[PDB]
């Protein structure tokens, strides 16, 4: 599939901080979407996701039109949401995690649901907790049942908020190797953080925004040997 | 500078207490002087004049309350808005925060003291004539040396509370990040209720002659006025 | 939140109701 | 299953508020020496009574606030759940609220107060059924008899109330300012209470209806906050 | 100035958080403090400062031990820290909080007050903001201010916490232009954050403190081929 916004704008009070912001994401592929602060890059971000409500965009999904629609009719159709603080379900189990969002899903049998939470947990290797709540699991598996569980709600185009925020370097490839994981099984992700180091080394694409719109979509050897970014943005010392 | 800047922030925050406090002990006026004039005098001359005429009986009670909300208001502000910390950090003691709050609470005892005599005294040598010995609501300070339930203890206590109630909320104010900023209120809001509820229980209880108003009303005034001096000077070597 | 500061509104309220349902 | 997780985080709370309620006024129930006389333990099950639409609103106030706080409201409406079937799932949990404040209005706190009071002997509040074909020879003795048997109803709606403004203007203040909001809106109900109880009768006329203008009043401010504001 | 912290520790509900970190700087001298965030460098250097009271140590600035005294008295004996969110003060003019703290130093006359202000607009680029207060300020034109009278207070030591937080990297450039500024004007600015790749870049040394008690510390250089520190921290850095 390919999630496409057009022309998506928003204005609260006079100052248009979004206009014309129009990217595109197709499947097998992360794309980044970045910029200086307070520049839009977070509230086109969110106008994506369906917190924000837009005010002349168009956001389809390969033959659907869901610029109208709330968060929750638009994460089924397809789009998968991981906010940047813990969410985890905190005095509920880590396989009634899975279970919870996987009876949502009106196309499983009530015993089709307790395999495939059972095939969930061991890919992302969380077999060996089962009872262990959630207020007190890790820093580590506040970023791994999330990931389990948001595709526990079968997306196509997992939208992370702020993935790597303030984490170690040690920690960094852990969540950029579940980053590669997640598109080997077919499926588009859109990351909108600030540690512009990574998301331009895991990224293919990137989608820098700057005080209204875009300024470059090309590839990250692309942004680099550009100039115009090189003002607003990064710099003149990358290497 | 820093001592201006602190009284003119907090005077702001003072003077909105002083108006929505106002429209509180106004409709607790109202919910009470219908029940007794539903089944009692009639509510059609005496309505709108009987609740005017009994303000400066209930400002007896806002004017200490407001300088005590107010400088938790404004205080507990810049705790969070790290403005205090700051201050210390350019280096300047705890006791610019005590200096702009004495500032400032003879600003409310002087309002209080107005209100206490020859403006107090008024509203009830008016408020009893439109109805047409031991009444202690009409006479003035001067006159209120009678014997027998003469009770000027409790319209000189209500202008050394604005005194230590303005020293008691400089160490009181202090917003620890994990607790909250309303959980923080909790031994200043309970510590000045408590205030209330037992010298108005002295006045009333002295009042028939059980327990004399002179030893036991000083003896809380200077208790919590101890307690106000202790809790300023906790820095220092362990006693 | 402290063992003395949780231990102070434990205490300072109860005397708060006491006192409440001593004037009634 | 997660309808039986934000139900029992509200029922938690619900009864974690309402022991905390009932414990503090049992203390200022404590007046009647100003030495053993247990007047306040068998008038329990009045003040259950009396606190019970306060307890609802503060304590799904404080439950539902502690999940949108851990930001699990979001997350789980970004994977499935409508705003409408999360707001069928605190009704779920409303309906054995409801069968326990008319349950213990009519079989206990009848019972219990009055052998409290025959205890303590050194409107005529009696039951829903015992007021109920009681006085025929208008007046004021037939309010107290709709103020009480919809007062289960004002707890299915202050439970819609504190959830009208979670999705409204609640979900990204400190915990502190929903608590101070549950209290605030406790006394507005005391006011709405004593103000149109009276006052329906001697200067107007309402016969029935003046007791659900606390309810019908209350009702109206969360389907502005959640239709209008949306 | 030689401010030394010897031998800090601290313990929270029996959790031994900091054992033996023992840290020198010198004036004129960038040195870093980092490591995960295990407890470590955020207790450590809120003991320097004074906003968390130490359970054991001494803190010394250069002949006397300050480690029983106030954060409002060790900065009158040198130390000045910055808060790592918004400090500005509010609804008061960029000239007049800059003046607030330049009025309680006691060793000037009232027109050397004067001068030393306008001294300290013209040093940071801040004097075409006199009559403007903050909230028209934007987020490098706060902090310039924040730095201009923190060093109205006359400063040695200035320790700044987490001093880039988030920033676009245009804006690293112009706060590592003056931290190492300060350096030049004989000031030992001691630094923590999060950020490694940008205070390894500006710390002439570095001290990594990880799970307790120092674990390493040197020049950034021989910082990253050192194999300790490699394991709990630092991967494949570069
Ligand atoms: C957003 C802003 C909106 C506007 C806000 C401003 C305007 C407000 C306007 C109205 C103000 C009050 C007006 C008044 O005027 O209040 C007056 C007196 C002035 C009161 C001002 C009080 C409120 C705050 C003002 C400032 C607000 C910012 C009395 C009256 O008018 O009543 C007087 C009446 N007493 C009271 O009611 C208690 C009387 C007690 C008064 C104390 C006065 C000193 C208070 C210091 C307060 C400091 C606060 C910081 O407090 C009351 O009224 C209080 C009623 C409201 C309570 C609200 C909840 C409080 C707790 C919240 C949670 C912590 C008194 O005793 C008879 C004696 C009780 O033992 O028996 C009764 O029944 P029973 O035993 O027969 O069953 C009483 C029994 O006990 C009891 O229920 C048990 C307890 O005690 C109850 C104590 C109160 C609740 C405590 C809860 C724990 C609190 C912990 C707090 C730390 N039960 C009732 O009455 C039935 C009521 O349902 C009780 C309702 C209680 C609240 C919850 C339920 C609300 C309704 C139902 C919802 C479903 O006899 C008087 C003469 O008649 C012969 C009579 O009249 P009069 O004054 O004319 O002489
Ligand atoms: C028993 C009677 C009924 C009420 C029971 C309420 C039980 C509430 C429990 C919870 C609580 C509420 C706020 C209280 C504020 C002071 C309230 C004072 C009310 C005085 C009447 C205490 C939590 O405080 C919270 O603060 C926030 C950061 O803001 C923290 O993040 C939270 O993690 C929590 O720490
Ligand atoms: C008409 C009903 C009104 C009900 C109460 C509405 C809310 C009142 C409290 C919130 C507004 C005041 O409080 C502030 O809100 C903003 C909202 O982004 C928070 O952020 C701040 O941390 C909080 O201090
Ligand atoms: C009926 C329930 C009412 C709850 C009211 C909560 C009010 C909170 C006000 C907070 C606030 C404070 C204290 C405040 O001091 C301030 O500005 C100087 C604000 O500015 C916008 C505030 O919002
Ligand atoms: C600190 C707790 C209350 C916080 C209210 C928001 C605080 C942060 C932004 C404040 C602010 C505003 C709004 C502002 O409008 C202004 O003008 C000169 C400020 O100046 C320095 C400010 O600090």
């Amino acid at each position: 599939a390919t999630l496409t916004a057009k022309n998506l704008a928003k204005a609260y009070k006079g100052r248009r901080v979004v206009e014309d912001v129009s990217l595109t994401v197709n499947s097998g592929e992360i794309v980044g979407l970045l910029g200086p602060n307070g520049a839009g890059k977070t509230t086109t971000f969110y106008m994506v996701v369906g917190i924000v409500p837009r005010d002349a965009g168009n956001i389809i999904i390969d033959d659907d039109d869901i610029s109208l629609l709330p968060l929750h009719a638009r994460a089924r159709r397809g789009i998968g949401y991981l906010p940047q603080e813990a969410s985890i379900f905190r005095r509920l189990s880590v396989y009634d995690n899975l279970m919870a969002v996987l009876q949502i899903r009106d196309d499983l049998s009530a015993e089709q649901r307790e395999d495939r939470a059972n095939e969930l947990m061991e890919e992302f290797h969380i077999e060996h907790l089962r009872d262990s709540m959630g207020q007190s699991l890790s820093g580590g598996e506040r970023r791994r049942v999330e990931i389990a569980r948001a595709l526990a709600a079968n997306p196509k185009f997992i939208l992370l908020d702020e993935p790597f925020a303030g984490v170690d370097p040690i920690s960094v490839i852990d969540i950029k190797r579940i980053i590669e994981h997640l598109r080997d099984s077919g499926l588009g992700v859109l990351i909108t953080d600030h540690n512009v180091r990574e998301t331009l080394a895991v990224c293919e694409r990137a989608y820098i925004v700057s005080q209204g719109h875009l300024i470059a979509h090309g590839t990250p050897t692309e942004i680099l040997q550009d100039e115009h970014v090189k003002r607003v943005y990064l710099g003149e010392d990358f290497r | 500078i820093i001592i201006r800047y602190l009284v003119r922030e907090t005077l702001k925050s003072q003077l909105a207490i002083l108006f929505i406090l106002l429209l509180i002990f106004f409709c607790q006026k109202l919910v009470r002087i219908l029940g007794a004039a539903v089944d009692g005098d009639i509510p059609a001359n005496l309505v709108l004049s009987l609740l005017g005429l009994g303000v400066p009986e209930m400002a007896q009670l806002i004017l200490p309350l407001s300088l005590f909300l107010g400088l938790l208001m404004t205080l507990g502000k810049l705790y969070t808005e790290s403005e205090i910390t700051v201050m210390h950090a350019c280096g300047l003691s705890k006791a610019v925060l005590v200096k702009a709050a004495m500032i400032l609470a003879v600003f409310t005892a002087i309002v209080a003291a107005v209100n206490v005599m020859w403006a107090g005294p008024w509203s009830s040598r008016h408020q009893d004539e439109v109805l047409a010995d031991q009444m202690d609501m009409r006479t003035l300070w001067n006159t209120d040396t009678d014997r027998a339930r003469a009770e000027l203890n409790w319209r000189i206590t209500l202008v050394v509370t604005v005194f230590m109630m303005a020293l008691m909320v400089v160490p009181l104010s202090v917003v620890n990040p994990r607790q909250g900023r309303v959980l923080s209120m909790l031994p200043a809001m309970l510590l000045y209720l408590l205030f209330f509820l037992i010298q108005t229980s002295l006045k009333s209880n002295g009042g028939k002659g059980k327990l004399d108003p002179t030893l036991w009303m000083w003896t809380v005034n200077l208790i919590y006025l101890a307690l106000a001096i202790v809790l300023n000077l906790w820095d220092t070597v362990p006693v | 939140m402290s063992k003395a500061r949780r231990w102070v509104i434990i205490v300072l309220s109860l005397a708060v109701l006491v006192m409440i349902g001593i004037n009634m | 299953v997660l309808d039986r997780y934000i139900g029992k985080t509200i029922f938690t709370t619900i009864m974690m508020t309402l022991f905390m309620l009932v414990s503090l006024s049992g203390i200022i129930k404590f007046v009647d020496q100003l030495g053993a006389g247990m007047y306040t333990l068998l008038s329990v099950p009045k003040d259950v009574q009396i606190f019970f639409p306060m307890a609802a609103l503060l304590g799904a106030l404080l439950g539902l606030g502690m999940l949108a706080q851990r930001s699990e409201l979001v997350v789980m409406q970004a994977s499935g759940f409508t705003r409408m079937q999360v707001a069928l799932s605190v009704m779920k949990t409303a309906i054995p609220l409801v069968l326990l404040t008319m349950a213990i209005g009519e079989w206990v706190a009848p019972q219990g107060e009055q052998m409290a009071r025959n205890y303590r002997a050194q409107p005529d509040a009696l039951s829903i059924s015992g007021l109920h074909n009681y006085v025929k020879y208008a007046g004021r003795y037939q309010l107290n008899m709709w103020s009480k048997i919809f007062q289960p109803l004002s707890v299915a709606v202050m439970m819609l109330m504190a959830l009208s403004f979670i999705f409204g203007p609640l979900r990204s203040v400190p915990m502190g300012v929903r608590v101070v909001t549950g209290i605030s809106f406790g006394f507005v109900f005391y006011v709405l209470d004593q103000i149109f109880g009276p006052l329906t009768l001697v200067y107007g006329i309402p016969p029935i209806i003046g007791a659900l203008l606390p309810s019908a009043s209350f009702f109206l401010i969360s389907l502005w906050l959640l239709m209008r504001k949306s």
